[PDB]
């Protein structure tokens, strides 16, 4: 459960 | 499905006109025995503005192939495009198909017109990359879960079937990531591979996307420093 | 115009299929030399469900004309329509164009299907009357401003050019209103003209619209006491 999402 | 049908049928004629232009253009590439027939069809017709447009188009196409060149149609097509309140696709497609016939003076002003009304083509272009945006996320996620193999499979797969596409931002992303996989692996070519495309993003002055691709490469380089 | 173009081109094939059916139906009305050509086209093809449908359709059409009854196709078309998760226009248009070929047991069960999925056709009819709903409002307003002449012009105009329509609820509204104008004027027969159509609304059991047309006629009759 890392806190990331989407980006490029 | 009904509403759809209705909608299409209503606009079928307008769509039909696009098909005519396309086929008429094809005939221009070579044979024109039927090329003359379309004129015979739409000569006595010559009612709708768009049907005169078609006529004039075929005219100037035929003309360029024959010895005689008829300019009254050339001027007709000219003024039509010059006087346009709102630029549509039809206007583009026409403009394209007869741009060579056109005097530069028109073309330049037509260009002024068309330069505002590209809004739609642009927003439309974004959604082409809605497929790619998704593909990268997968890769970004696969590396983030250190599934180097999975990520490599995705790439190999999407280069096999995107092989036909001939799109840039695609081939960039695959190359960059074909890099970043090699780099995290530890093979030689890859360290420079990723920067090679990063050049292009800097060179072509895509500061926004350059930033993202760059900062990312640094960020993984960071984590692999630990290795 | 681009998005539209895009949308159409994507669904062109599906639309194209509607055209084939229509033209194939036309051929059935008379000449059929090319009737086999669609087959020649779709025999060597004969792939995809909808293209088999077309094939089978032309088959049973051609067959009905010649001295043959072809069962495998008649059954094929049958089960296709019987097994449909969601009924589309295509399904109707197909069902229509081959209903005569179909056995009644299917037709009745097909009917069961089509009864739910008329939702779209109905809401679509409403907007047909969006023209009429407007026309009456003008009349209703013209009488409300006692512009008897204006109102009568509207009527005379809209009967001249709706002349072609052959629609009921139209001809009702015009007749009813051709009534109350005569009634407010004061010539005889007009008072009875209005009730004549009001019968139809009661007879055909249109309680909703009957109520409105009725209560209105009463309401103007009321004011015409003066």
């Amino acid at each position: 459960m890392w806190l990331l999402l989407l980006f490029l | 499905n009904v509403d759809e049908f209705l909608f299409i049928s209503n606009n079928f004629k307008q769509y039909k006109e696009f098909i005519d232009m396309d086929t008429a253009k094809h005939y221009f590439e070579c044979r024109n025995i039927e090329g003359l027939n379309h004129i015979l069809d739409s000569y006595k017709d010559s009612k709708s503005t768009k049907e005169k447009n078609l006529f004039a188009l075929v005219k100037v196409l035929l003309a360029t192939l024959t010895e005689e060149d008829c300019l009254t149609e050339r001027t007709y097509l000219s003024n039509y495009l010059i006087n346009i309140e709102t630029w549509s696709h039809y206007e583009t497609v026409l403009f394209n198909n007869c741009m060579f016939i056109f005097e530069s003076c028109f073309i330049e002003m037509v260009f002024s017109k068309v330069i505002l009304n590209l809004d739609k083509y642009n927003t439309l272009r974004y959604y082409g990359n809605e497929s790619i945006r998704m593909f990268v996320n997968m890769l970004i996620l696969f590396i983030q879960r250190q599934e180097y193999d999975k990520a490599s499979e995705i790439l190999a797969k999407i280069e096999d079937y995107q092989l036909n596409d001939d799109c840039l931002y695609e081939r960039c992303c695959v190359s960059f990531f074909d890099g970043i996989i090699g780099l995290i692996n530890g093979k030689e070519g890859a360290e420079q591979k990723c920067v090679q495309i990063l050049e292009i993003f800097q060179l072509l002055n895509c500061k926004t996307i350059h930033h993202m691709f760059q900062t990312y490469l640094e960020a993984i380089k960071h984590k692999l420093s630990l290795e």
